[PDB]
């Protein structure tokens, strides 16, 4: 998405 | 019969999260401001990873899981600190973070004084109210579902399904250990006009960071990568009227 960063943060698992 | 849904909310409930700023030098407003917004860059990844773990998110469109997250993490964040300064410091000042509590000088320093009396008024409101450690989880959570934009989101009816079971827990957490119905409906209306009282407040702090990013580079303070990209996309979508928080009352 747009927000490249927020978009990695939800797709990276943690 | 056991609270499956409170114990949820209590065991991802995110820990303490410091700033990094240094009280050891004299308080200025581009100093106290660089702090909030590196907190809230740090805060915002917590409140990722707290809303993934929360129970139905990861069923809403991937889309509209980044739109709650960018125009409620205001709202979220100002409640939280609400809760912080009533548990630590009786609401006597405003406990942004450990390395970072707000008294009367930095509020005025900070040249929001006046959204951060509200911020103050909120927290005394959970000590005027008894709000229960629980009912903080479940306002909190049902936060996150409490703005959108007016043309909808990609998946309208899922969202929708999401928010009403999250309004439900928090009506059993009212329901239960309580015979009297009056006494039920007394503290649901309480509860949900506590709830409202937020979004005047976001809103204004909404307008002032707004400000703050355009004017930048003029008065020396620094906007992390996310928030800056989330102020000049997100939040102006919200003070345009395109985005529009959800209230109980009218
Ligand atoms: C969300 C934060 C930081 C996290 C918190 O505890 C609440 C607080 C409310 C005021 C916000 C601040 C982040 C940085 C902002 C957005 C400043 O630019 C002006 C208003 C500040």
């Amino acid at each position: 998405k747009e927000n490249a960063l927020l978009r990695y943060l939800l797709d990276k698992d943690d | 019969c056991q609270p499956i849904f409170l114990n949820v909310l209590e065991a991802i409930e995110p820990g303490v999260v410091c700033a990094g700023h240094d009280n050891n030098q004299p308080d200025s407003f581009a100093a106290l401001l660089s702090s909030l917004n590196e907190l809230g860059e740090r805060q915002l990844v917590h409140v990722v990873k707290w809303a993934k773990a929360l129970p139905g998110f990861r069923n809403l469109h991937v889309d509209d899981q980044m739109a709650v997250i960018q125009y409620s993490w205001m709202g979220l964040m100002v409640f939280a600190m609400g809760w912080r300064s009533f548990t630590n410091v009786n609401s006597r000042m405003l406990y942004f973070a450990p390395d970072l509590v707000f008294n009367e000088y930095r509020m005025h320093k900070s040249r929001m004084y006046s959204q951060c009396v509200r911020m103050r008024h909120l927290s005394q409101e959970f000590g005027w109210l008894q709000i229960t450690p629980q009912e903080f989880l479940c306002m909190k959570a049902l936060l996150l579902f409490s703005i959108i934009p007016v043309d909808g989101l990609k998946n309208q009816k899922f969202f929708d399904e999401l928010r009403m079971n999250y309004i439900k827990e928090l009506d059993r957490i009212i329901a239960c250990k309580r015979k009297n119905p009056t006494s039920c409906s007394r503290r649901f209306y309480q509860l949900t006009k506590l709830l409202d009282s937020v979004q005047p407040i976001a809103r204004e702090l909404h307008q002032f960071t707004f400000d703050l990013l355009i004017k930048s580079h003029m008065v020396s303070v620094d906007f992390p990568e996310m928030m800056a990209e989330i102020i000049s996309v997100q939040v102006p979508k919200i003070l345009s009227g395109k985005v529009k928080p959800i209230y109980f009352h009218t």
